[PDB]
RNA sequence: AGUGUGGAGAUCGAAGAUGAUUAGAAACCAUUGUAGUCCACACUGCAAACGAUGACACCCAUGAAUUGGGGAUAUCUUCACGUUUUCUGUUUUUUACGCGAAAGCUUUGAGGUUACAGUCUCAGGGGGGAGUACG
RNA sequence: UGCUGUUGCUGUUAAAGGGUUCGUAGUUGAACUGUGGGCU
């Protein structure tokens, strides 16, 4: 995560990333709690909606980036999404980072049926929502594939290994989260390491 | 050092299965749900130095849904992840 | 072979000993009150065609003042409930669906 | 001529994986039977048909019959596999089961009764396996005892490479479909028991498909 | 009612190990229970443990490493002569290479391997492996 | 949950087994004189007799035959 | 339905038949003595 | 349900009567109706008297509810009600390990068992003859 | 023949928990009086 071998505070919140999270309300729950996700909840606001810890949420995000950047072949990592809102974001994410992606309905047997064409063997899987993408998660459990997920307050963490707590529901929050994730892996890799803000605008990630 | 040795001094074990860091159970040959994760080490400048650390998680822990919780504890022990603010 | 977990009534194991029976609304068979199929119905006295004939001939009933209705609580034995299509046999997967309010 | 369709298959073809232990070490699934034939020497892989019997399904005009066959493979040196398939003709079922057994290879751990002199000759602890109502229990035995078991479990234990063991069965052992699988499950548990010899900690290596990722890309 | 404090404590520990917990709380405590834990601790099967005083039968919190497979009590406490050690090892132990049977003797509480060296018999308490 | 286990409970266990052994058909037949009194041989393995007449006994279904027997 | 296949007639009526048989034997022995 | 002695006797109703239906119908349907059905005192001791699951004690994952008592801190009426969060005791429901021949069970076990031991007690040992015969 | 079961059986539906309580022989029964110390 943020802590490194040297001890520098380079990979920390800079009070500017925090402003973006609050602007796109990427810290709002859905008035429902799971026993797994209770640790990421800091308090409850009015109308029953719970909010999410920002330090906890940001810390998990950097850990996920250090795993994606750890692998060397972007085409290996597959990004899937079933909700139509996240369809545009994973496309813009994939092109900048170079990873394979797939939206819409998940064809059963994609990871298990070797005879079929379009048989794929990724090494890391990334999903937008564990509940809607349960089919892909379930298949991943049969072929030794770790997964990374964007999990809301009521999320089932059955086969999830690294969960990023966020607001996976809502057009604005999905686009922001993928933009930040794409930016972080790039500076980790070695490009765009300049302190200047990233040239790419977050509007290209929003569903239209 | 690990395994079964006869009195002649040779090792007579076929192989040594992995021992999980979180559950301390042996990971069998037909688990198919156990995974390994590699996390990159980043230098002070802010880029990776070309080395990673590896973790192993047994399959049954991922069935109960506790795999995420185990990862959090391990990373803190290795100093990869901070706590509080 | 046990077919239902609640055995077809609403009497858990350590809740009660006996519930007083009632007469079927249709045939008169005695059934425990917690087992019989109960419905509360509200029926109009006249259908739409007859209601408009009566209303025009009345100095009392009209747009402002509605006409009265009948209120009944009906309880059936299982055989009569099935024969009158109040309930029907359901596939094994669907047997656990329950409704709490009139739909 | 066999062209692999899986990443593991290409590595075996490309001579980057040399034995079955590396596959067992990382618990990777095996999906092509040519992998096993390559990594096991030519003379070190025997097989035998254990049981064939017909099953029937009632139809509107009589009934239709199929045949179910059980097959066992092993090197008599710590590897064992079991497969069972069904087919419309006996010849098809026998062939299909041979492929199936090859895909279910597991390692078997062997130990010593008392003094640790020579090669291991028996299982290292008591172990039991259950399938249906049939359960099989295996007990370590002294040298020269032999295999004290019913004819069906005795054959399976020989292919695994154990020499001395006491045995006992429970349940309806005449159901040989369950009896065969119960013996297989008992042997499979020998590598899951944490023993004081295995208490020492170790550092995890990198997965072979991760090690040769650049080669697999090309 | 609770008839055996030792049997209650050992079942609690075995259940926690099977579920993979890191600590377990035990109540009520007894001097026999403490002696049994020290035997397991000496051979490395459990970690550090701690006794809490409450002016009654106390409580124990024990730390578990992952090495314990099973522990249990033997009831009733049968008598065991020096010639019966092989019989009990053959019946309740997984193998002749590891595992222990705990006895209470006039020399104290000890495992069967030490008792044989001292040439003494006693009564069987339990086992662990 | 099904057995007494106490250290000084040998009398209960002894009387329990003695009572339940009468439910075993083989054991009871061995320790009761009813079977021997009704057995024509009286416990022997062979016996001698005098032939009274020849008779024919029909087989049971689904077989069909006349089985040649003798009354002694 | 509600029940599994019986041996002969309905067991409740078989029990009633036996109960009347015992009554007749009781009368017969009282008459003799 | 049945028995004895006093009461009571509206309703319903074993036995019985009379109409139908039917090849026949002693039955199902219709009109009736005795004993009963209700009360007091005295007997009888049987039920699919069922959760077809003996009693006491320990451990044990999750989410909504519900009945009674108590502790802490925005709503209505003029002390009650109701909000949120804890807690002890009760009857339950939904979606975990584990178990089982399966159906299924699961803090309310049928789990913690061939890796077989917390305590006490009742019953079973192929199907009939038979819960019959004798005492 | 773990189909007499102390080691070592079964009792929701296959055979089998007594209709419910009280209760005498009998079997079973919570914790505690206790870390010896000093020398090379
Ligand atoms: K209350
Ligand atoms: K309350
Ligand atoms: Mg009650
Ligand atoms: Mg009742
Ligand atoms: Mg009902
Ligand atoms: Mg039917
Ligand atoms: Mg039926
Ligand atoms: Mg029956
Ligand atoms: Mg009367
Ligand atoms: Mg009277
Ligand atoms: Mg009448
Ligand atoms: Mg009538
Ligand atoms: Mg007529
Ligand atoms: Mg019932
Ligand atoms: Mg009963
Ligand atoms: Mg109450
Ligand atoms: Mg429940
Ligand atoms: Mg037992
Ligand atoms: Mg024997
Ligand atoms: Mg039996
Ligand atoms: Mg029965
Ligand atoms: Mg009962
Ligand atoms: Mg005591
Ligand atoms: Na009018
Ligand atoms: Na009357
Ligand atoms: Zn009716």
């Amino acid at each position: 995560m943020s802590a490194v071998e040297s001890g520098s505070k380079v990979l920390r919140m800079k009070e500017s990333d925090a402003q973006k999270l609050l602007a796109m309300r990427c810290h709002i729950g859905t008035r429902n709690q799971s026993s797994a996700m209770k640790k990421y909840i800091y308090g409850r606001t009015a109308e029953g909606s719970h909010i999410i810890d920002v330090h906890m949420m940001w810390e998990k995000l950097i850990l996920a980036a250090r795993v994606i950047a750890a692998v060397e072949n972007p085409k290996d990592v597959c990004v899937c999404s079933s909700r139509l809102y996240g369809t545009r974001a994973i496309y813009k994410f994939s092109q900048h980072v170079g990873t394979s992606f797939h939206g819409g309905r998940f064809i059963p047997g994609t990871f298990t049926n070797q005879i079929q064409k379009k048989f794929v063997q990724p090494r890391v899987l990334v999903v937008t929502d564990p509940r809607t993408d349960h089919q892909a998660i379930r298949e991943a459990s049969l072929v030794n594939i770790p997964v990374i997920a964007l999990c809301d307050t009521d999320a089932p963490l059955e086969y999830v290994d690294i969960a990023i707590p966020c607001n996976n529901r809502g057009i604005k929050s999905i686009g922001m989260m993928y933009w930040l994730l794409a930016r972080e892996v790039l500076r980790l890799r070695g490009t765009i390491v300049r302190s200047v803000p990233w040239e790419e605008k977050v509007d290209l990630f929003f569903y239209r | 050092t690990i395994g079964m040795f006869n009195e002649e001094g040779e090792n007579v074990d076929l192989y040594i299965p992995r021992k999980c860091h979180a559950t301390t159970t042996l990971i069998e040959a037909h688990d198919h749900a156990a995974v390994q994760i590699s996390i990159a080490n980043v230098g002070p400048n802010g880029v990776i130095n070309g080395t990673t650390t590896t973790l192993c998680i047994a399959g049954y822990l991922r069935s109960q849904g506790e795999s995420d919780h185990a990862i959090n504890h391990i990373t803190i022990d290795r100093g990869i992840m901070r706590i509080k603010t | 072979t046990t077919k239902r977990r609640n055995h077809g009534r609403s009497k858990p194991a350590h809740s009660r000993g006996r519930v007083k029976p009632i007469h079927c609304f249709n045939c008169g068979r005695l059934t425990p009150k917690d087992k019989a199929v109960g419905r509360f119905v509200v029926r109009r006295m006249l259908d739409a065609a007859s209601a408009r004939d009566v209303a025009e001939a009345s100095p009392v009933y009209g747009a402002n003042f509605p006409m009265p209705r009948l209120y009944m609580k009906q309880r059936f034995c299982i055989a009569c409930a099935i024969h009158s299509r109040t309930v029907r046999a359901r596939p094994v997967g669907n047997r656990k669906i329950r409704y709490t309010k009139k739909v | 001529e066999w062209v692999p369709c899986t990443k593991l298959g290409r590595l075996v073809k490309a001579q980057k994986v040399t034995s079955l232990e590396e596959i067992f070490l990382f618990s990777m699934p095996i999906k092509e039977h040519q992998i096993v034939d390559t990594l096991i020497a030519e003379g070190q892989l025997h097989d035998e048909m254990m049981k064939i019997y017909p099953v029937q399904k009632a139809t509107s005009a009589g009934q239709r019959t199929r045949f179910k066959a059980f097959n066992v493979v092993g090197d008599c040196d710590g590897h064992i596999g079991i497969g069972a398939r069904v087919g419309k003709e006996v010849s098809l079922a026998i062939r299909a089961s041979m492929i199936a057994a090859k895909l279910n290879i597991v390692p078997v751990r062997r130990g010593y009764w008392g003094n640790k002199i020579g090669e291991p000759h028996t299982i290292p602890m008591k172990v039991t396996g259950k399938c249906g109502s049939v359960a099989v229990r295996l007990v370590p035995a002294p040298r020269g005892t032999g295999i004290v078991a019913a004819p069906v479990p005795k054959k399976i234990l020989e292919f695994a490479g154990v020499e001395d063991v006491y045995t006992s069965s429970r349940g309806k052992t005449r159901t040989h479909g369950n009896l065969i699988m119960a013996t297989f499950y008992a042997l499979r548990k020998t590598y899951g028991f944490l023993t004081p010899d295995l208490w020492a900690d170790t550092e995890p290596s990198r997965d072979p498909t991760d090690e040769h990722a650049e080669l697999l890309a090309e | 009612t609770m008839m055996s404090v030792l049997a209650n404590a050992l079942r609690t520990i075995a259940s926690a190990e099977r579920r993979g917990k890191r600590q377990v709380l035990i109540r009520p405590s007894s001097k026999v229970v403490v002696k049994f834990l020290q035997v397991m601790q000496k051979h490395g099967y459990i970690g550090e443990f701690e006794i809490i005083d409450d002016h009654r039968a106390g409580k124990i919190v024990v730390n578990l490493n992952g090495r314990l497979n099973k522990c249990g009590a033997i009831c009733p406490r049968f008598d065991c002569a020096t010639t019966d050690y092989e019989k009990w090892m053959k019946n309740i132990l997984p193998s002749r290479q590891f595992g222990f049977v705990v006895l209470t003797t006039s020399l104290g509480i000890m495992d069967h391997e030490e008792a044989r060296s001292r040439n003494t018999g006693g009564k069987v308490l339990g086992f662990f492996y | 949950m099904t057995k007494t286990n106490g250290q000084n409970a040998a009398r209960k266990l002894v009387r329990l087994r003695c009572r339940n052994r009468w439910a075993d058909k083989g054991w009871k037949r061995a320790h009761t004189f009813s079977a021997r009194k009704a057995n024509p041989f009286g416990g022997s393995s062979h016996a001698k007799g005098i032939v009274l007449e020849k008779i024919g006994v029909g087989a049971k279904q689904p077989n069909s035959a006349i089985r040649k027997c003798v009354r002694v | 339905g509600t029940v599994s296949r019986p041996r002969g007639m309905r067991p409740k009526w078989h029990k009633k038949r036996i109960k009347r048989l015992k009554l007749r034997r009781r009368r017969m022995r009282q008459r003799s003595k």
